[PDB]
């Protein structure tokens, strides 16, 4: 089978980006809305 | 562009609530398993730093409830650093990070979850492991913790066991 897939941190960093998932928005406001910032 | 996770990991999200019992406090927000969605996510909610006091924010593998009384969390502990907003954001995004990345070489299965609470008291990063009993592998996942966050040397960091928690340090670095 194949390794551990693993992200050192330059690699997570330059990946970061834009509008989240719909599927995303719908649950974080419908269970804490409060932290929402979208 | 989809980059996938090792693992599926759950945010949870506790709001203080002083008419709650704790484990109704929490609240599982929501799941993502690649890194296109962990910075959707990252990018979109308050910053640990944001967070009200007594907040919590959870970061724990599927199907792991970030409590004490999960069987995976039962026979474990966690790393503690305590802080004292921009350095235990910092804290908290670089643990992320390592976690998400699966920078923990080869005990990441010992991994649970992270957490961070936000108390006036002073804040606080944990990372959650399996089994409280491995010495040497909590030593070189501490160690990487202590690395990863830029953590300096005379910072003692403290590995506690839930079960004394629940009720003095099993691990100082
Ligand atoms: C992580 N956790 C926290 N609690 C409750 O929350 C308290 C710890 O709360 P806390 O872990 O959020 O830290 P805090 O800084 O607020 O604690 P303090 O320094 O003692 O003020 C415990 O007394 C429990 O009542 C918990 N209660 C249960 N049953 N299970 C858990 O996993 C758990
Ligand atoms: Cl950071
Ligand atoms: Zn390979
Ligand atoms: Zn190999
Ligand atoms: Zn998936
Ligand atoms: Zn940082």
């Amino acid at each position: 089978g194949p390794h551990m897939i693993r992200y050192n941190r330059d690699t997570l960093m330059t990946a970061r980006d834009a509008p989240i998932p719909d599927e995303m928005l719908q649950e974080i406001n419908r269970v804490a809305p409060d932290i929402l910032i979208a | 562009t989809r980059h996938p996770l090792q693992n599926r990991w759950a945010l949870w999200y506790l709001k203080a609530d002083r008419n709650k019992e704790w484990e109704d406090c929490l609240k599982m927000v929501s799941l993502f398993d690649t890194v296109e969605d962990f910075w959707s996510l990252y990018n979109h909610i308050q910053s640990a730093g944001g967070l009200n006091w007594g907040s919590d924010y959870y970061l724990f593998k599927e199907g792991i409830k970030p409590m004490w009384e999960d069987v995976n969390n039962v026979q474990g502990g966690r790393w503690l650093v305590v802080v004292d907003t921009q350095l235990l954001d910092h804290y908290w995004l670089e643990l992320l990070m390592a976690i998400v990345g699966e920078q923990f070489d080869e005990y990441g299965d010992y991994i649970c979850g992270a957490v961070v609470n936000v108390r006036q008291k002073g804040d606080k990063v944990s990372l959650w492991t399996r089994d409280a009993t491995r010495d040497d592998v909590n030593l070189r996942i501490g160690q990487v913790l202590k690395q990863k966050l830029s953590i300096p040397d005379t910072e003692i960091l403290r590995y506690e066991v839930h079960k004394d928690s629940s009720a003095k340090p099993r691990i100082c670095l």
